[PDB]
């Protein structure tokens, strides 16, 4: 059995698809993990590769290399699951509870030893995932942490925002390692990150209007913003294609890809509830995969 | 010892969770009634039409259990007051959703966030769910003592932490709560949940909260420090907080996960526990004075109506009391009768007021102690009584004692007094008329004769209490003017209240009062300085009392009179509540008028703004002659 919100999806470099869900309706509200060798099996359970139940349900997912799986879990904990030597079984590999609240966002830093967690307690943490404990503990934000972002290639740098309506560039070697950047005014709150893969310096934002927005730190100005969706932006994922194409999650159930310019290119009405993850297959790069509370795993072809 | 509550934001599934935090000790469980990530679309399609369910079945515990162990706590993603319309609308629905499920559930209580400065349209919800179908359900409102934003850590380089001091601005938290209450109209099952963080701030931040309906103190994990044997502890400071919340009786939450891995997570509890059981036990007073810790009672009136024979006996079991009594009457004896006059003069000594006879036996007491003779007189009004004092007089006392059953202004007596001993002072000092009743007393003492008291005087100091202030309001009764219970006095044990300046005296009275032309009318004016923000809901009343030279009887709370429970203060209330802030003097005038037949006070603020004068003409209290 599984539990209906898919919530994370995310292709391995060999093109394994591996699935977060979690129960938010009914008995008992657990989580469980999934990897699928065949991606269009997914996300029938009898035809998957590995599976296995947690405690509670997972809020974010990402992979730790190419046998680790680190988790966002509603009880508070950062967790991290080895896979098996055969990869037939998810085993436990830690679980601490150093949050007072849901962990909402994890991210891996470039290093790939260390990671960053953002949690509704406000405050975000650094992880040492081989000594398995928190080397930081950072309260920089006044309200619950949204989405934190780490640098592709800086394992020092790192994006987070939250619900009091800040944007903080993280640089660790600094005393004071946050910076506030964000748009001219006190626009509407920030609720998805992700870094630009080639262009250093350069991220876009999602907030809640639905708006997506493309800003430089260098420049630390608004230089363009789409109104793309009619409802929050919940994720933003950049295509490994040379030019990248931007893909936008949002809660008005649709996806939409997106070019340089943030101009409409192709958008799905497939979902029929909040669309969570997005992931582009390494095998084909014109082929992206999402999944949402439906639970739907439609597999997409851009042009 | 402490009743307790637990805080968790994730529930696998509620049987498992509640029987867990039962083993550790918890009395009841905060938790959400809706997953706190399963936020729900009922406007846009296709979102809208989402299959159910929509949350977990009301079968899983028993009606009881709902009744008592669960506080239901709002979904984070609920932001009614969201700068984007479609957030609002749709935070307006799933709100009265989550509430009317509570509601359905018929849960003791329900949490909501106050975490920002504009809850307006969230006050605007509140105020509507309530005023749907009477309930007896309690919004416990969750308010930081320091705002997040003034907490935070001083790491973000272009935004640094005003280091500067705000006295106002370091009390905003107070003003969230404030505004919200004032929306929703001093609801009654609106109530505070006063979150604790790390660092405390300055006093005058935490006095602030003085007064309010604090009914939950919520502890986080993280504020606990660890001893030398790993156990979770608090700082002198913290210590300090949760023994003034033990004294307000509130309930105390535990949030956030264990740090202390090694030990159990029960030991944070245990330590609070321990806190708590480890206090001076409440013994004599404090125990009886407890269960009527802001209960509002009526003020007595002795003359006008006859005492039950229970009032009586609170009055007699007063043993510091009656031994001042004595020690006046003592002294006076030795003063009046020079030592070879011991057997020759006899004092013609007269309790006017004498109820069941406890100044009758602290005078036979007091005459033996000094070695004096006296005869005694006993007069009564109260005709019941006076069936205590005869029973008395023909079994134990005898001839000695003449027992009176008249008013003490009527009464046409055979010979003059040497010493008169009354008993006849209110909370207020004369607001049962002890100067009209002495006065009347006044011709049948002799030319150099003594009056036990000689002297009382009153005390007022302003108070902020908006628990109080909401149980006067809730004073109102059909057939009489809706605001007349705030033009009347209440004799309370003042409990949840803030002393905004030092009590002050009001009127004085002297005995005998040899003055050609007697007027017991008064008009004062009280300058009281504020050194504090706070809302002014009425005026504390205290008296004090000369019996002879240096043995006196106090109520003040800086003199109180120690193990002294005959009387609890007055409360003074106004109508609507008045706002002054630092440095600002609160002015009060208090009359004492009287005409043939009644005796009353009039009130009335004059700054830092005018109130209304309270009680005209005696309308809504009056004090019968
Ligand atoms: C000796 C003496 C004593 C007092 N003292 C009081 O009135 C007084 O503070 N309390 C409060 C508490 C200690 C219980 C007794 C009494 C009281 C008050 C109000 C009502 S309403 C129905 N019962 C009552 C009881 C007043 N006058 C005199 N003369
Ligand atoms: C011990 S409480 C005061 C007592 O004084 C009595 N008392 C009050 N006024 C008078 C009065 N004018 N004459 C006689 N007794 C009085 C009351 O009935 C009560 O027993
Ligand atoms: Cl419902
Ligand atoms: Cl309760
Ligand atoms: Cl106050
Ligand atoms: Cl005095
Ligand atoms: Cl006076
Ligand atoms: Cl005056």
């Amino acid at each position: 059995c599984m539990e209906r919100q898919l919530e994370a999806a995310r292709y391995r470099s060999d093109g394994a698809l591996l699935l977060g869900a979690s129960s938010l309706s009914g008995r008992c509200w657990a989580g469980s993990l999934w990897l699928f060798k065949d991606p269009c099996a997914a996300p029938n359970e009898g035809f998957c590769s590995a599976g296995v139940q947690t405690e509670a349900g997972v809020a974010d997912l990402t992979w730790v290399g190419e046998r680790g799986i680190l988790v966002a879990s509603d009880s508070g904990a950062v967790e991290l699951w080895e896979l098996d030597e055969n990869e037939t079984l998810i085993v436990s590999k830690f679980c601490k509870y150093e949050h007072d609240d849901i962990v909402s966002t994890v991210s891996v830093l470039s290093s790939g030893t260390q990671a960053v967690s953002g949690s509704k307690d406000i405050c975000i943490k650094v992880w040492d995932l081989a000594q398995q404990v928190v080397l930081s503990s950072y309260r920089a934000h006044a309200a619950q942490v949204t989405c934190v972002a780490a640098s592709p290639h800086k394992d020092s740098v790192f994006l987070s925002c939250s619900e009091d309506n800040r944007i903080l560039l993280w640089d660790t070697r600094c005393p004071k390692p946050a910076s506030q950047i964000g748009c001219s005014a006190p626009g509407y709150l920030p609720t998805s990150l992700a870094w630009h893969p080639q262009q250093s310096e350069v991220f876009v934002f999602g907030d809640e209007n639905g708006t997506v927005s493309l800003v430089d730190t260098k420049s630390t100005s608004c230089v363009l913003s789409s109104a793309v969706h009619s409802q929050c932006v919940t994720g933003l994922v950049f295509s490994p294609h040379s030019v990248p194409f931007l893909a936008s999650l949002s809660e008005d159930c649709s996806l939409a890809v997106l070019d340089s310019s943030l101009s409409e290119l192709f958008r799905s009405q497939a979902h029929r509830d909040f669309v969570r993850d997005a992931t582009w297959s390494p095998l084909n790069h014109s082929l992206l995969t999402t999944v949402g509370w439906d639970h739907q795993v439609v597999h997409h072809v851009v042009p | 010892r402490v009743s307790s509550g637990r805080d968790l934001n994730c529930v696998p599934e509620i049987a498992d969770t509640l029987g867990a935090v039962a083993k550790q000790g918890f009395d009841f469980l905060c938790m959400p009634v809706f997953h706190p990530r399963f936020k729900r679309e009922f406007i846009q399609e296709p979102a809208k039409n989402r299959p159910g369910p929509q949350t977990r079945s009301d079968l899983l515990l028993s009606g009881r259990d709902w009744n008592t162990l669960i506080v239901g706590k709002l979904s984070p993603w609920i932001r009614p007051d969201s700068k984007v319309e479609k957030i609002r609308r749709n935070s307006e629905a799933a709100m009265l959703q989550e509430l009317n499920f509570g509601a359905y559930l018929g849960l003791p209580a329900f949490l909501l966030p106050l975490n920002q400065e504009d809850n307006t349209n969230l006050a605007r919800v509140l105020t509507n769910h309530i005023h749907t179908g009477h309930h007896s359900s309690m919004f416990w409102m969750r308010v930081p003592l320091v705002a997040p934003e003034d907490l935070r850590d001083d790491i973000i380089e272009n935004a640094p932490t005003t280091h500067t001091e705000e006295y106002s601005g370091e009390e905003k938290t107070w003003m969230w709560w404030h505004n919200f209450r004032t929306l929703c109209d001093y609801s009654k099952r609106i109530a505070v949940a006063l979150e604790i963080g790390a660092d405390l701030p300055s006093n005058h931040v935490i006095d602030r909260w003085l007064g309010e309906p604090i009914k939950a103190a919520i502890l986080p994990t993280s504020i606990f420090l660890t001893n030398k044997k790993g156990f979770p502890v608090l700082s002198k400071m913290h210590q300090r907080l949760i023994f003034r919340l033990l004294k307000l009786e509130v309930q105390f939450i535990i949030t956030g996960t264990n740090h202390h891995s090694e030990k159990e997570f029960c030991s944070y509890l245990q330590y609070l526990e321990y806190l708590s059981q480890n206090r001076p036990p409440p013994n004599a007073y404090e125990l009886f004075a407890k269960g009527y810790e802001d209960y509002l009672q009526s003020p007595l009136q002795p003359l006008m109506d006859n005492l039950e024979s229970q009032t009586y006996e609170v009055f007699e079991k007063d043993p510091i009391k009656y031994s001042q009594y004595q020690q006046a009457i003592y002294k006076c004896l030795l003063d009046r009768v020079p030592e070879e006059e011991k057997d020759t003069n006899v004092q013609v000594l007269m309790v006017l007021g004498a109820g069941r006879g406890p100044l009758v036996n602290a005078s036979l007491r007091a005459a033996k102690q000094a070695d004096r003779r006296i005869k005694l007189y006993a007069v009564e009004k109260n005709p019941n009584a006076v069936v205590t004092l005869e029973n008395w007089q023909f079994e134990e006392w005898g001839s000695q004692v003449t027992v009176v059953s008249s008013d003490m202004r009527e009464w046409v007596a055979p010979e003059k007094a040497d010493i008169i001993v009354s008993e006849l002072l209110g909370s207020f000092a004369d607001n049962e008329l002890s100067p009209e009743c002495l006065d009347g007393a006044q011709h049948f003492l002799k030319d150099d004769g003594v009056s036990i008291p000689g002297e009382y005087t009153s005390f007022l100091a302003p108070i902020s209490s908006s628990k109080l202030y909401n149980e006067v309001r809730a004073c109102r009764e059909k057939d009489r003017d809706p605001e007349a219970q705030f033009e009347m006095p209440y004799v309370v044990r003042l409990h949840n209240f803030h002393q905004l300046s030092a009590p002050q005296p009001c009127f004085t009275f002297s005995h005998p009062n040899r003055d050609p032309m007697i007027d017991n009318n008064r008009y004062c004016t009280l300058e009281f300085p504020v050194e504090v923000n706070t809302v002014l809901h009425g005026f504390a009343g205290y008296f004090e009392t000369v019996l002879y030279q240096d043995i006196t009887l106090s109520i003040r709370p800086e003199t109180h009179s120690p193990g002294m429970f005959s009387w609890f203060p007055i409360l003074f209330p106004i109508k609507q509540p008045i706002t002054v802030r630092e440095g600002q003097t609160i002015c009060v005038r208090f009359w004492r008028c009287s005409n043939s037949k009644k005796v009353w006070y009039e009130w009335a603020v004059t700054a830092p703004v005018c109130s209304a004068i309270h009680n005209p003409t005696g309308r809504s209290y009056t004090i019968g002659l």
